[PDB]
Formats: C-alpha cells, sequence, structure tokens
C-alpha cells in the first residue's frame, strides 16, 4: 500500500453542497513533500473548522460550484 | 387573448425569416424568435489555467490561451427549461436588458 | 541502455515539437500526437482504451489516463513540447468542446509537457445540412 | 505530580505527531489527564464540544451502545480498563499510545456521497474530515468487537483489546475496523 | 509484481528524421522536425515527402515574429537536401482567435476574393477581410450604427481586388508572400478605402496556391 498522502489544511470554508445538505466545500492550502502551497477547492463531509488539516489521497481534483 | 406584442420574435417587416437549428434539441426555430447569446468561453476553468501557464511552452506575449468562441442558439422550448430565461412576471415581460 | 528514436539532437535548451490533436465528443475523447506536418502518427490514446463502461468512454478520468499515458510515450520519442489543435465534431454538431477537453490538456501540462501554440479547429461550416433529428429533434 | 490513567498509565507517554489530530483528540490537555474516564461532562452541547472529551471517555461511550444490554457507563468503564491491562500484557506499551494510534489509523480518509438523480444512484469523491475521522475510527473499532464477542466466551475486554492492537498495526486481516477503513476508501476510490 | 506490458521491437524503428526549412523571407533556421519510413528499393527515402504540407505559425523570424503569431503559413516540401527538408510557399492564413476576434454586432463585414497573376508563373486566390470603423466616440451600441450601404461595400471590393491583381502582376511569390504578411497592404487598402468608407481591422484572411508552374 504505497499512497501519496499529501497533507493539506483548510484555508476558507466556502459553502455547503450536495442537496444532501451535509457536504461542505472548502478551499485548501498544502503542506507536504511533493508540491506545497498549491491551493485547491475540495469537497469535505463531516465536522470541519477553519485551519484543520486533511489528508488528500489525490491532489489532482478540485470540483466546484457556488450557485 | 394575446400574451405578447412580438409573440417572442422580432419579425417586423417581412413575411418570412430563415429557420435555424437549436443548439440543444436540434429543433428548427425561426431565427428572429429563438434565443441567442453568443458567448466568450474560456478554454480551462479558473485555477486550472495557472497550471497550464507554468508548464506552458511557446513564447509569452501575455496573450494566454485562446478563448473559445461559442455562438449560442436556443429554441424557446428547451431554452427555458435550460435555466436560460425564466418565466418572468406580468410587467417585467416588456423589460429589455435588465 | 535505451534506443530512443527522436531525431539525433538533444539539449535542455532545444525544444522538440509535436502537434497534439484533441477531439472531445460527449461520448468519446481522442488524443493524438503527430509531426508538425501531421502525416505520420505517433501516439494515439482514446478514453475507450482507458475504461470499461461505454458511458465512461468520455470521462474526466479517461482523459487523465489517456493524457498521462501519452506524455510517458512522448518523453521516449524525445519530444517535450506540444502544439494543440482542439476540436469537437464541428460538422453539423454541437460545435462546443466535450468534457474530456479541458481535462486532457490539464493532464499534459501537469505531467510535465511543454505547450506550444493552441488552436481551435472545430470545423465550422458556411452553410449546413439537415442536423440530427429533424424538425423537432431529441424530444424527452 | 502526574495523574496516571487507571492509576498506572502516564499520559505524557504519548504525543500526536500528525497535526491533523492534534486538536481533535484528548491526550494533549492538562484537564484531560484523568484518573477515571468518567466525567459526566457536558460535551455534546455546543457544536464541537465533543472535542474536549478525554479520548477514552469517548471509547466508553461508544462502547455501551447496544440497546437492552447497554446504557450503563459504570460497567463499560471496566470493560475498557481490563482491555487496557490486557493490551499492556501483550505489547507492554502505554496502551493509550496504542489505542491512540489505532484511532488515527482506523479512520477512513475518503468516502462517497450518495447523490442520486431520477432513480440512478451516482456518487462522488469526498474527503473525510478530522472530527468525523476520529468518530468513525472509534465507532468502527468498537463496532467490530461485538461482532465476534457475541456467542463467544471471548470477552469484550478481550475482543476490544485484541482489536485496538491490530487496529494500530493496519493488519487488514485482523480488524473488522480497518477492513471497512480500506474498503470504504477503495469503493470510494471507485465512485470518485 | 507483474507488469501489463513490455517493449519488444519499437514500431518507430525504420524512421528517418528531417528538418522544416523554407527560404522566402523566413529565417534560415530549421524550425521543427518531420518524420518518415526508411527506403525499401521501391520506396525512395526522401521522395515520398514530395507533396508534404506543414502549417506554421510565425516564429519563422526571430524578431517581431512572436507578436504576429496568428498568420498560419502553409508550406510544401519542395526538395530535399539529404536530411533536410526544403520548402516553398503553398498557403497563407489566419486563426479563430483573430477571425472570431474582430466580429462585433453593429458594424458591417466585407470580403473580397481575388485571382492574382504573378510573373513567376503562379496563380493565387487572396481573401480580404474588412470591417467598418466608427468615428463618433460612441462605442458601437444598439444605438450606434456603422453599416455601409451595400453599394459602398462592393465599391471597396471592386477597389481592393483591382489593387491586388496589379500588385501580383508586378511581383515574385517571394516578394508577394513577404508583403502579404506585412502591414504594408493593410496601410494601402486603408488609403483607397477611407475614400469610400473608413475601415478597421483589415486582413488578408487567406491565400491559396491555385496552380504553380514548376518551370
Ligand atoms: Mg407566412
Ligand atoms: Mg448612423
Ligand atoms: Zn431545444
Amino acid at each position: 500500500n504505497t499512497e501519496e498522502t499529501t497533507k493539506a489544511r483548510i484555508m476558507d470554508v466556502l459553502g455547503k453542497t450536495g442537496s444532501r445538505g451535509g457536504i461542505t466545500q472548502v478551499r485548501v492550502v498544502l503542506i507536504s513533500g511533493k508540491e506545497e502551497g498549491r491551493q485547491l477547492i475540495r469537497n469535505v463531509k463531516g465536522a470541519c473548522r477553519v485551519g484543520d488539516v486533511l489528508e488528500l489521497m489525490e491532489c489532482e481534483r478540485e470540483a466546484r460550484r457556488l450557485r | 387573448p394575446v400574451k405578447r406584442r412580438n409573440a417572442g420574435r422580432s419579425q417586423k417587416n417581412r413575411g418570412h425569416t430563415r429557420t435555424v437549428p437549436c443548439t440543444n434539441c436540434g429543433r428548427q426555430v425561426a431565427k428572429d424568435k429563438a434565443v441567442k447569446r453568443y458567448t466568450v468561453r474560456d478554454m480551462v476553468d479558473p485555477s486550472s489555467k495557472r497550471d497550464i501557464q507554468q508548464k506552458l511552452a511557446f513564447e509569452n506575449e501575455k496573450q494566454g490561451i485562446p478563448k473559445l468562441y461559442v455562438k449560442l442558439q436556443y429554441c424557446i422550448s428547451c431554452a427555458i427549461h435550460s435555466r436560460v430565461v425564466r418565466v418572468r412576471c406580468a410587467e417585467d415581460r416588456r423589460i429589455r436588458r435588465p | 541502455e535505451v534506443i530512443s528514436y527522436g531525431p539525433p539532437n538533444v539539449g535542455a535548451n532545444e525544444n522538440v515539437f509535436g502537434v497534439c490533436h484533441i477531439m472531445a465528443t460527449w461520448n468519446d475523447t481522442f488524443i493524438h500526437v503527430t509531426d508538425l506536418s501531421g502525416r505520420e502518427t505517433l501516439v494515439r490514446v482514446t478514453g475507450g482504451m482507458k475504461v470499461k463502461a461505454d458511458r465512461e468512454e468520455s470521462s474526466p478520468y479517461a482523459a487523465m489516463q489517456a493524457a498521462i499515458d501519452v506524455v510517458n510515450r512522448c518523453k521516449e520519442l524525445k519530444i517535450n513540447a506540444l502544439h494543440i489543435k482542439l476540436r469537437a465534431k464541428g460538422g453539423v454538431e454541437t460545435k462546443q468542446p466535450g468534457p474530456g477537453a479541458q481535462s486532457a490538456l490539464r493532464a499534459l501540462a501537469r505531467s510535465g509537457m511543454k505547450i506550444g501554440r493552441i488552436e481551435d479547429v472545430t470545423p465550422i461550416p458556411t452553410d449546413s445540412t439537415r442536423r440530427e433529428g429533424g424538425r423537432r429533434g431529441r424530444r424527452l | 505530580t502526574q495523574p496516571k490513567l487507571f492509576g498506572k498509565w502516564n499520559y505524557d507517554e504519548v504525543k500526536i505527531q500528525d497535526p491533523c489530530f492534534q486538536n481533535y483528540i484528548a491526550c494533549t490537555t492538562t484537564k484531560s489527564q484523568v484518573f477515571v474516564p468518567h466525567t459526566a461532562g457536558r460535551y455534546q452541547v455546543k457544536k464541537f464540544r465533543k472535542t474536549q472529551c478525554p479520548i477514552v471517555e469517548r471509547l466508553i461511550g461508544t462502547l455501551m451502545f447496544h440497546g437492552r444490554n447497554a446504557g450503563k457507563k459504570a460497567l463499560c468503564i471496566k470493560v475498557v480498563k481490563n482491555a487496557f491491562e490486557i493490551i499492556h500484557l501483550v505489547t507492554g506499551r502505554n496502551p493509550l499510545e496504542v489505542f491512540v494510534g489505532a484511532v488515527q489509523n482506523a479512520g477512513p480518509r475518503e468516502d462517497s456521497t450518495r447523490i442520486g438523480t431520477a432513480g440512478v444512484v451516482r456518487k462522488q469523491a469526498v474527503d473525510v474530515a478530522p472530527m468525523r475521522r476520529v468518530n468513525l475510527a472509534i465507532y468502527f473499532i468498537i463496532k467490530g468487537c461485538r461482532e465476534s464477542a457475541f456467542k463467544s466466551m471471548r470477552s469484550i475486554a478481550e475482543t476490544l483489546a485484541d482489536e485496538i492492537i491490530n487496529a494500530e498495526k493496519n493488519n487488514t486481516q485482523s480488524s473488522w475496523a480497518i477492513r471497512k477503513k480500506d474498503e470504504i476508501e477503495k469503493v470510494a476510490k471507485g465512485n470518485r | 509484481k507483474k507488469g501489463a506490458k513490455k517493449r519488444t521491437i519499437d514500431p518507430l524503428s525504420r524512421k528517418e528524421w528531417y528538418d522544416f526549412r523554407a527560404p522566402i523571407p523566413f529565417s534560415s533556421k530549421s524550425f521543427g522536425k518531420t518524420l518518415v519510413t526508411k527506403s525499401s528499393g521501391n520506396r525512395i527515402a526522401s521522395e515520398e515527402i514530395k507533396g508534404r504540407v506543414v502549417e506554421s505559425t510565425l516564429a519563422d523570424l526571430k524578431d517581431n515574429s512572436n507578436d504576429k503569431a496568428w498568420r498560419k503559413v502553409k508550406l510544401v516540401i519542395d526538395e530535399v537536401d539529404g536530411r533536410n527538408a526544403k520548402t516553398s510557399f503553398y498557403g497563407l492564413d489566419i486563426t479563430r482567435d483573430r477571425l472570431c476576434s474582430m466580429i462585433r454586432k453593429w458594424q458591417t463585414l466585407i470580403e473580397a476574393r481575388v485571382d492574382c497573376k504573378t510573373n513567376d508563373g503562379y496563380i493565387i486566390r487572396v481573401f480580404t477581410l474588412a470591417f467598418t470603423k466608427k468615428t463618433s466616440a460612441g462605442k458601437q451600441s444598439s444605438t450606434s450604427t456603422c453599416y455601409a450601404k451595400s453599394s459602398q461595400v462592393r465599391a471597396i471590393r471592386r477597389k481592393i481586388n483591382t489593387f491586388i491583381t496589379n500588385e501580383a502582376a508586378k511581383l515574385g511569390i517571394a516578394e508577394f508572400s513577404k508583403n502579404l504578411i506585412g502591414e504594408d497592404y493593410t496601410k494601402k487598402i486603408e488609403k483607397e478605402t477611407k475614400n469610400i468608407f473608413p475601415l478597421q481591422n483589415i486582413t488578408i484572411r487567406k491565400v491559396k496556391v491555385l496552380k504553380r508552374p514548376k518551370l
């Protein structure tokens, strides 16, 4: 099991999505070996504040919407 | 009774206007009537351009990626349903370019 | 060692050019690479070669894999820069690029690749010919 | 002087290396260093209080969860104490520095959100939060214990003990917990 | 592990390389490279690439070439000097950026098609692109009209084409191509035209080599 878990933290909590009205969309900042600094807009699920840290198992993403 | 003055279209002099196929259903619609909105589309999403700029190659006249040119033509029938133009209220029906 | 075939000329300051054609339909996606004369095919990766379900023969994922698959093959051709000719069954069809479009490019840039000039070559016609469906078209 | 857990388990014997869990766990606080896992605290009041809960209090809670049989922390504090003694007698390590690791491992990092449109059941790629991650981890760990623990002479303090151990190891063949931890990510990595 | 692939006999084995080069007023350099299949007795190495055609953006001069990088020049391998591809003029064009670029909905669009005769024993077809220009500070609105009576339109065609057929009858393809890419004709047309109706964004949309003698 050789994964590329790049650790990234929450920059800004955008809004809520998925009419399941439970998913959260967040802007991230990275801190890991590979790149770092790169900002992504990822989709979380669950309790999340500003500044937490989340292990992304795929930096090539960033789906998005705001309407 | 009558709902509109232009009934949705702009044919004001002539008796007949060319028909055109719908960007979405393919349906035939008279030019003048059908909705239009020729837009200046962009090749890549926001944060996604920067990624292609650094790994870019050729010269850099600061002219970036060519922007996509989409000439849009919708027929009423689907134009509506497609969030384009929402059923507007009574007096707002005469408002042009809000 | 390896027996590359790119012309006998290296140089971390000597750019190689390969013309990458990309057709993005709402069903399938294509990624092609060829001489700047486009008469000798090199690399050819389509979403179909990348997944099982016919519906995914388009996908953003299929574009990533078909894209990264080409870049690897390209470093071996000794080519680093690619010209892009982007299309989308212009003919009498939605002259709009598919989905696996912005996805394919993105993958080539990320996986290294240098990008030459970029064109849009969806064949817009002057006239036209009776489209898909007829009179009323896809209904439902 | 330092108040050891159950009277024999230094809290400072552990540290949270990863930054993720640093605020989403209890070992770290002065207030957290408790002799007993019973605080009849008032967590679950604001919308993030749960945090300040001494990790094991949480374990005990999630543990007394099956209907009729449960609802009495009194006992559960036990099943967890014995389980800690038992985990120690095997790896002789500060069993918190075990349970803790297990908590960090058994938490899925990815899940799929069911978003269906007109009958078709589609899913997307979702990154699992920290608070949610820990919650899932414990819920999972315990979830399994009962699995075997049923018509077995094996006891929860034993089942649980045996679990917390492998859960730290990532032993995908000995932890009903980590099985899902992997599968959820796998299936999720498919739907994504 | 167990790979899913393994390289056995590359297909690009019997491949020879070449260099793109065309005199005319374009740099001596060997911009880009081509590719071909080895000879085979019947097949003659450098000899299949005869009717080859390359589309090139202006980076075929080091100077102000990166700027004017929208003229798509199309060239034909006309001769090969061992490992080198020599090329003559075949076609001249533009791109979607520019074409769709200058296209506003309150002006007029004009086009002039022309069949020129060069003393070189060469036949051309040159397409011109004209647009009417405002002159009142009013940014073209639904209220601003910059149309030009169809009589004035053809008035320009008649004038434009007539200017170019004479321009070609007096030049060498090497000179003509050089001139066509240059803002020389943009200025000339601008001169004859302000007489009929002030234009803007004037262009030579496309040029096709109709019939090129090989004396
Ligand atoms: Mg009629
Ligand atoms: Mg006027
Ligand atoms: Zn329609």
